[PDB]
């Protein structure tokens, strides 16, 4: 697993792409298990619903698309992983794992990364 | 991905 190695890998910082972003603390080699995208699984047709609860209580609503029908809401019970920013020519992507029954979204590193490089990936 |  990596649930340890992950807060000695990755950080959130400011992002000059925009507001907070995670960064790398040290090098990740290509192949790599960065993070995972804690979170909760709920189903896609709930996202606008919450969103209006979040956003009325001035909450920052953090979510992940698995597919058409389940996101993954990190509003609150997420991790660093929600402030991963997006770029089209990134160096992550999501991978949907199963791990004895249970869906969990981890980030993999595209190439190697270095100290300082701020983490991206691919929205849609 | 994020915010839908
Ligand atoms: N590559 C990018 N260019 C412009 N805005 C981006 C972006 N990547 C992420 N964002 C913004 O961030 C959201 C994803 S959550 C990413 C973390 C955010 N920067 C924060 O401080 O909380 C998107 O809805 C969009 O608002
Ligand atoms: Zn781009």
């Amino acid at each position: 697993a990596l649930a340890a190695a992950s807060a000695a890998a990755v950080g959130v910082y400011r992002s000059p792409i925009h507001g907070r972003g995670l960064f790398c603390k040290r090098n990740i080699d290509a192949g790599e298990m960065v993070i995972e995208y804690a979170g909760n699984v709920i189903r896609s047709i709930q996202t606008d619903k919450r969103e209006k609860y979040y956003d009325s209580k001035g909450i920052g609503c953090y979510m992940f698309r698995i597919d058409d029908s389940e996101v993954v809401d990190a509003t609150m019970h997420g991790n660093a992983a929600r402030f991963i920013n997006h770029s089209c020519e990134p160096n992550c992507y999501s991978r949907v794992i199963n791990i004895d029954g249970q869906k969990h979204i981890v980030i993999f590193a595209m190439r190697k990364i270095y100290r300082g490089e701020e983490l991206t990936y691919d929205y849609a | 991905v994020k915010r839908c």
